[PDB]
């Protein structure tokens, strides 16, 4: 088995700058044919990873002209020349010199922009939702920046602890922002036990907390 | 053009069997070997299985060898992975991938490219179960905030994968799907939100189309305030 090793494994980056990530395997990769197999893929979120370099330095069909591939033996690098926005992504490293094909455990491209204030909104239950066993509140933040964020429930005026989740996208392609949704489940019984629902929403981008709210009914 | 379209994910129990399927178009398929990646949250991406283009020579990785086989036939263009004796670890998205080609007189590099889009396979004792969906709706509040959010919450279901379309895919822009939580239950949980104008809240129809293969559903939600 040959050892795929990559760094660094985030990447925080400013649109426009240069991006270089290394490979580092453990055992020289040159085939008895005389070509290294080294490749590089991206990967987004639910999609399979797509391949950008391979044979240490030669670009795939079709891939933009700013990635570029270089290095030899066991120590290998990917490069960006000016990252867009669109280069947002887990990267790996893989090897096809030798069975079994191994990969790197893939580095984070995370793209720096402009602080956003989450747009905050609250959905209060279905009528629907009631007459089964249990009740979800779902409260989302929508396209912000950075992905650092606070959600605190209150019923009643009350703080609520241990019945909440938290979901996070990965940073989008397009305008670089995440999203988050906080889902509040309660049995049947205590969603009727309270009139009140509210989330309170506390971000970088936000000069003071944002608080959204509805009344059962 | 070149395109993998892999089929036959979904849940077994524990030793049981699958076989997953990946179709091949656009190109010469006889001509290249192929291979099976998967991948999982814990372990990143793990090559499973190689198989050469006339589908005489095979290998696999020792994790799985004696309990998984790799297959082709040519004339349907089709690559074939046989899962046998299942394992809980088991449970991953499973790739096919193209790779060396070959030539009258000699054989070229090594690759895996392009992949197809990816099946999930479940092992497990659970049972399968379909989703709820329940619309995520505003109220007729903010007027003067000039972007309204809606979405679906779709409950309970198992196992994974759920897919979450708006109005047949064509709502696409501002959508946003959550990676699904598995609950103290055992059961998984997600929504899908999207951002529209308040000018469109009884202007135009919204509807969440939520796939859920594994149990055999497709549930359509429009969503109203």
């Amino acid at each position: 088995y040959v050892v795929m090793t990559q760094s660094p494994l985030s990447l925080p980056i400013t649109p426009g700058q240069p991006a270089s990530i290394s490979c580092r395997s453990s055992q020289r990769l040159l085939h008895s044919d005389g070509n290294t197999y080294l490749a590089w893929y991206q990967q987004r979120p639910g999609q399979p990873p797509r391949r950008l370099i391979y044979e240490v330095s030669k670009l795939d069909s079709g891939v933009p002209d700013r990635f570029s591939g270089s290095g030899a033996g066991t120590d290998f690098t990917l490069k960006i020349s000016r990252v867009e926005a669109e280069d947002v992504g887990v990267y790996y490293c893989g090897q096809n010199t030798y069975l079994p094909y191994s990969f790197g455990q893939g580095s984070k491209v995370e793209i720096k922009r402009a602080v956003a204030a989450p747009s905050v909104f609250i959905f209060p239950p279905s009528e629907d939702q009631v007459k089964s066993g249990t009740v979800s509140v779902v409260c989302l933040l929508n396209n912000f920046y950075p992905r650092e964020a606070s959600v605190k429930w209150k019923v009643d005026g009350v703080l609520k602890t241990g019945n909440s989740q938290e979901s996070v996208t990965e940073q989008d392609s397009k305008d670089n922002t995440y999203s988050l949704s906080s889902t509040l489940t309660l049995s049947n019984t205590d969603y009727q036990s309270h009139n009140v629902y509210a989330c309170e929403v506390t971000h970088q981008g936000l000069s003071s907390p944002v608080t959204k709210s509805f009344n059962r009914g | 053009e070149v395109q993998l379209a892999e089929s036959g994910g979904g849940l077994t129990k524990p030793g049981g069997s699958l076989r997953l399927s990946c179709a091949a178009s656009g190109f010469t398929f006889s001509d290249f070997y192929m291979d099976w990646v998967r991948q999982t949250p814990g372990k990143g991406l793990e090559w499973v299985s190689r198989i050469n283009n006339d589908g005489r020579n095979k290998w696999y990785a020792d994790s799985v060898r004696g309990r998984f086989t790799v297959s082709r036939e040519n004339a349907k263009n089709t690559l074939y992975l046989q899962m046998d004796s299942l394992r809980a670890e088991d449970t991953a998205v499973y790739y096919c991938a193209r790779d060396r080609p070959v030539y009258r007189y000699w054989s070229g590099g090594y690759h895996l490219d392009p992949w197809g889009q990816g099946v999930v396979v479940t092992v497990s004792s659970a049972s399968t179960k379909g989703p709820s969906v329940f619309p995520l709706a505003p109220s007729s509040r903010s007027t003067s905030e000039s972007t309204a959010a809606l979405g679906c919450l779709v409950k309970d279901y198992f196992p994974e994968p759920v897919t979450v379309s708006w109005n047949s895919g064509s709502l696409t822009s501002g959508v946003h799907t959550f990676p699904a939580v598995l609950q103290s239950s055992g059961l998984y949980s997600l929504s899908s939100v999207v951002t529209v104008p308040s000018s469109s809240l009884g202007t135009q129809t919204y509807v969440c189309n939520v796939n859920h293969k594994p149990s055999n559903t497709k549930v359509d939600k429009r969503v109203e305030i």
